């Protein structure tokens, strides 16, 4: 994956960078060592090891050491680097980790950047442990200290990232239904792409963070059909994947996802709601490739024609979910981004979310449809410490 | 698999 970095000078004669090797020993140039205020400053991620190939748009992928030097010497204040590594924690020490976010906490004018090197290069399962470790030394909670020292969209990454995904997940969908309307569209993108075991400690930890079950927060907040399809998916009941293809069944449910819609006045809701509920993900899958058999409209434009509101909203949602949901979770990533300013709410939930389940998956649905990088588009839209912690729960180039 | 390399701060 290549990467592009925009590095700016932090001293009159110097942006802070050692470079290393050239082609003298047959590689690129090589960066081996970053100041720390080049590392606060910098636009996008780079690593010690990172190949340089291009400067404010020259190839010098084939320059000797000097040459670069020379380059760089000579260049304004702000450059624009393409590099590219030349090719959880493995020596995990909670107790070293909370004590280093003790520092930088402590830190006048606090250290964002170590927070966000830590914090976003940890499993939550680690996290969950250094903050065990953090309230030992402190008499703190990692969380509070954190909120503390905090502020702006960086806040609401660092803390995402500090919840289980359990509670992170019931505390985005409290967040969607309270206050006097509702946010269907983060609503509908967490009921529709989590699985029965997320649903299942979704619903536990919602009743112990809220003293209320979210099935009737549901009903307090949606109505109609809407409810309806919500209520059913956020039970979790689905079936699991089975061995068995059960070729009869798939194209009976392709039938009748026909015959309640596209074949008939008005749409036979319930018997749609049923199938996209009950049926595993493969099964469905398959029933929605059938259903192209008998239906001139594929799954997705039937719903489009059929039905209208929160309703196809959630429809729609959902089988995209069921079809590809890397790609899914691709598009509202891209969607969050594309345009006017940005979406932060859904490109931080779903970077938090994602980041330990399929952000491989989703990297690469990304960069085959769009042409770049999800890393890209993140540091387009935003900057500082903030755009840190997304690229790296982005996880690289490409 | 390399040399000694050349370091130069920039
Ligand atoms: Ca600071
Ligand atoms: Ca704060
Ligand atoms: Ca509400
Ligand atoms: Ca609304
Ligand atoms: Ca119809
Ligand atoms: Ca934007």
């Amino acid at each position: 994956g290549e990467r592009t970095v925009t590095i700016r000078r932090q001293t009159v004669g110097g942006f802070g960078l050692s470079i290393k090797g050239g082609a003298e020993h047959n590689i690129p140039v090589v960066v081996s060592k970053i100041s720390k205020e080049q590392r606060a400053e910098l636009s996008g991620l780079l690593f010690i090891g990172d190949a340089i190939l291009q400067i404010n748009g020259i190839n010098v992928r084939k320059c000797r050491h000097e040459e670069v030097v020379q380059v760089l010497r000579n260049a304004g204040e702000e450059v624009t680097l393409t590099v590219s590594f030349l090719k959880a924690y493995t020596n995990f020490d909670a107790e070293r980790d909370a004590l280093n976010i003790e520092t930088a906490i402590k830190t006048k004018g606090v250290d964002e950047v170590t927070i966000v090197n830590i914090l976003t290069n940890r499993s939550n399962e680690q996290r969950q442990d250094i903050a065990f470790a953090y309230q030992r030394r402190t008499k703190k909670e990692l969380a509070s200290a954190l909120k503390s020292a905090l502020s702006g969209h960086l806040e609401t990454v660092i803390l995402g990232l500090l919840k289980t995904p359990a509670q992170y997940d019931a505390s985005e969908l409290k967040a969607s239904m309270k206050g006097l309307g509702t946010d269907e569209d983060s609503l509908i993108e967490i009921i529709c792409s989590r699985t029965n075991q997320e649903l299942q400690e979704i619903n536990r930890v919602y009743k112990e963070m809220y003293k209320t079950d979210l099935e009737k927060d549901i009903i307090s907040d949606t109505s109609g059909d809407f409810r309806k399809l919500m209520v059913a998916l956020a039970k979790g009941r689905r079936a699991e994947d089975g061995s068995v293809i059960d070729y009869e069944l798939i194209d009976q449910d392709a039938r009748d996802l026909y015959d309640a819609g596209v074949k008939r006045k008005g749409t036979d809701v319930p018997k749609w709601i049923s199938i996209m509920t009950e049926r595993s993900v493969p099964h469905l899958q398959k029933v929605f490739d059938r259903y192209k058999s008998y239906s001139p409209y594929d799954m997705l434009e039937s719903i489009r024609k059929e039905v209208k509101g929160d309703l196809e909203n959630a429809f729609l949602n959902l089988v995209q979910c069921i079809q590809n949901k890397p790609l899914y979770f691709a598009d509202r990533l891209y969607d969050s981004m594309k345009g006017k300013g940005t979406r932060d709410k859904v490109l931080i939930r779903i970077m938090v979310s994602r980041s330990e389940v399929d952000m491989l998956k989703i990297r690469s649905e990304f960069k085959r449809k769009y042409g770049k990088s999800l890393y890209y588009y993140i540091q387009q839209d935003t900057k500082g410490d903030y755009q840190k912690a997304l690229l790296y729960l982005c996880g690289g180039d490409d | 698999e390399d040399q000694h390399t050349q370091i130069t701060k920039v």
